[PDB]
């Protein structure tokens, strides 16, 4: 009962409702039938305050859905800089690989988020990591015409 | 304006009624798409038991409106411009030295959900071949999906070849012929020649006992400057 409400509050970005549910004993690591947790949803949609609350209650920072995605994958994709920082400070695996073998650095470089690429590198992101189809973050940077990112990755190897 | 419907995360449902060399079957799919990242996160289950064909062979048939069209290419996004009324997608698929699939589908919004309803008919397959024999490895390659305008039908013609890995190291080609036409009578964006670049990853839900396929896929448009 509680787990389902928490996922919904976290998805909708309702910080106050999330705090109540946690106080009322909700499973911080609740998961739907496809393995998605409240921290996944908060991280994906940029809800900083919900991410911090969930982590405080012991949310699994490195939980992975069926597609192998962690909260860090999703935040790095969406361009949520502060959440990415929080996740890493709270022990997020910087080089976790989704089912296509994308690392957070792959997704940030692809989607064009320069500042996130720099945070990921700062926390030891593997610049030479290859996804399932052999692509490096640099490869993804050039594919999508993000030259500034391609440059920073170049000088990081 | 049809593109405006894809600014965020959209839920997706897929329904397929399949017939291959007499063996009838159905597959149901659930998940989400987000065209901002050309991304699909879906799960498929065979709702009639053991799937008579390998999962990889049904991928192309099981929502190109979720492809990422970059800014300088949005003029050329037929799939989104046909929304929300939708479009008909028709294919013939020829498996080299083997049988063929033919499919008709409608892709459209039913509510706030984009739905893909499919009929598939397969004929002329070898029972000991790579398909019915299940000799295809459980994965997927990356492909180039070539799109052309078709002013005659006010739609598009699309062509490509799927490469299916065989367990003995050889490859099985599947030749795809497809056309798309609007369901509504509104206008639609007819594109200059271009292609989609596709990536997919097949996987297994550890807590799933039914014959199933977990699908993560990324698609981006390209070939225009």
């Amino acid at each position: 009962d509680l787990g389902k409400k928490l996922l919904e509050a976290a998805r909708a970005g309702q910080d106050d409702e999330v705090r109540i549910l946690m106080a009322n004993g909700a499973d911080v690591n609740a998961a739907d039938d496809v393995g998605v947790t409240p921290l996944h949803l908060a991280a994906q949609r940029g809800h900083l305050e919900i991410v911090e609350v969930l982590l405080k209650y012991g949310a699994d920072v490195n939980a992975a859905d069926l597609w192998g995605q962690t909260p860090l994958h999703l935040a790095a994709t969406a361009g949520h800089l502060e959440i990415v920082e929080v996740l890493l400070k709270n022990g997020a695996d910087v080089n976790a690989r989704d089912n296509i073998g994308h690392t957070p650095l792959h997704l940030a470089a692809w989607a064009g988020h320069l500042e996130i690429v720099e945070v990921l590198l700062k926390y030891g992101a593997d610049v030479n990591a290859q996804d399932k189809f052999g692509k490096t973050p640099f490869d993804l940077a050039i594919d999508n015409g993000n030259e500034d990112i391609a440059e920073v990755l170049q000088k990081a190897a | 304006k049809g593109e405006e419907l894809f600014t965020g995360v959209v839920p997706i449902l897929v329904e397929l009624d399949g017939d291959v060399n007499g063996h009838k079957f159905s597959v149901s799919g659930e998940g989400e798409g987000d065209a901002t990242y050309g991304k699909l996160t879906l799960k498929f289950i065979c709702t009639t038991g053991k799937l008579p064909v390998p999962w990889p062979t049904l991928v192309t048939t099981l929502v190109q409106c979720f492809s990422r069209y970059p800014d300088h290419m949005k003029q050329h996004d037929f799939f989104k411009s046909a929304m929300p009324e939708g479009y008909v997608q028709e294919r013939t698929i020829f498996f080299k030295d083997d049988g063929n699939y033919k499919t008709r589908a409608e892709v459209k919004f039913e509510g706030d959900t984009l739905v893909n309803r499919i009929e598939l008919k397969g004929i002329d397959f070898k029972e000991d071949g790579n398909i019915l024999g299940h000799k295809l490895e459980y994965n997927y390659n990356s492909h180039n999906v070539y799109i052309m305008a078709d002013k005659q039908k006010n739609g598009i013609k699309v062509n490509f070849k799927i490469r299916h890995n065989i367990e003995d190291g050889s490859v099985q080609l599947a030749d795809h012929y497809q056309q798309n036409t609007p369901i509504g009578d509104g206008p639609v964006l007819l594109p200059d020649n271009h292609y989609l670049s596709t990536q997919s990853a097949l996987s297994k839900d550890p807590n799933e006992k039914r014959d199933h396929m977990v699908l993560l896929e990324f698609v981006t448009a390209a070939g225009i400057t």
